[PDB]
């Protein structure tokens, strides 16, 4: 078992170094000096361990990096977001940084395109969401707003009536 | 009721923060979804979402179904009042609060009206004498409409009326679809 977690750590380091190209199990075991980890461990790793992981990318007869076998498009699904009856996906910034590239380079363009940052899940965490249109009045908003939240205080079918009369 | 859904979306935008608006969007569909579904799709924190839900429930925008299993849905029309209540609030600022006839004594900084003049006067000096600290009074203008500082707000109201005009018009067209 522990050698498979060393392989997943090496493959995670390969994406952090800049690469998602597929390799054979041999090329992985050679670089990590696990080539002699034992033929029984190599066979189990090949025919059960890289088979029991549903997140492994199988491509070119080989195995590649690593948490996503699909939808590694490294940009937001704007097209789904266009559809206000089905638009839905904000996630965690950590998955998006994990996916491909640092946020900042993409974000400079995105701060004036689609992205909104919310400090959610905690101060150390950020959630990204897509944005919107204009407001419904130019006022100090918050002063007026705090007075106009309003009338949760009963006899309200009668306060609609009282206004109507 | 697409126009009403837009109309609701506009009024909350002017009012509420984006955190509430984001919860509100899945809700606009008036679907029989629960907090778990809104938690799953939106990824809001359970405590934080529930706070927003508590703000919305308290706001009366929501009605629920308890099976316990709990389900949440909109009442959506509590909106006409929301506009009408907010306008009222805006009207309190619009309704006369100038309190015409109005002096104040610079020493004690207290406030006074026309009614207090007939007692705050003193004939031997031919001028106004305050009640206790005895000093001249020279107009009021305290917490009252004045030169530009308050008037920026009265103008704000002047500015608010055109921005909710289309929404009232939205309310008017909605009054036509009511038959429907």
């Amino acid at each position: 078992f522990g050698v498979l977690a060393k392989i997943v750590n090496y493959m995670k380091t390969r994406h952090q170094r800049g690469d998602t190209h597929p390799l054979t199990l041999d090329e992985i075991l050679d670089e990590t000096q696990h080539l002699d980890i034992g033929l029984k461990q190599k066979q189990w790793l090949m025919t059960e361990a890289l088979v029991n992981n549903p997140k492994i990318e199988v491509i070119d007869g080989k195995y590649a990096f690593k948490p996503k076998y699909n939808v590694r498009d490294k940009k937001a699904l704007l097209r789904l977001l266009d559809q206000h009856d089905q638009r839905g996906l904000g996630g965690i910034l950590l998955e998006d940084i994990e996916e491909a590239l640092p946020n900042s380079q993409k974000a400079v363009k995105a701060l004036g395109d689609q992205i909104l940052f919310v400090n959610r899940p905690d101060k150390k965490k950020i959630l990204f969401f897509n944005d919107k249109s204009c407001q419904f009045s130019v006022d100090e908003e918050f002063q007026k707003l705090w007075r106009s939240v309003t009338v949760d205080s009963m006899d309200e079918e009668k306060i609609e009536e009282y206004l109507k009369r | 009721p697409a126009a009403l859904k837009r109309l609701a979306k506009y009024v909350i935008r002017g009012f509420y923060g984006i955190e509430h608006a984001l919860a509100l969007d899945i809700l606009i569909r008036n679907s029989c979804v629960k907090e778990e579904d809104m938690l799953e799709l939106l990824k809001f924190d359970r405590k934080q979402l529930r706070s927003v839900l508590n703000n919305l429930k308290g706001d009366k925008f929501i009605k629920c179904r308890m099976r316990y299993f709990i389900n949440y849905r909109t009442l959506v029309n509590v909106v006409k009042y929301k506009l009408d209540h907010m306008r009222r609030r805006i009207e309190t600022d619009e309704r006369d609060s100038t309190n015409r006839a109005s002096f104040k004594c610079p020493v004690c900084s207290s406030t006074f009206t026309d009614l207090e003049a007939n007692q705050l006067f003193d004939p031997m000096t031919g001028t106004f004498r305050c009640t206790f600290c005895h000093t001249e009074v020279e107009e009021d203008e305290s917490a009252m409409p004045k030169k530009d500082a308050r008037t920026l707000l009265a103008r704000f109201n002047e500015q608010i009326e055109p921005i909710y005009a289309l929404l009232r018009e939205t309310e008017d067209v909605n009054l036509a679809y009511e038959i429907l």
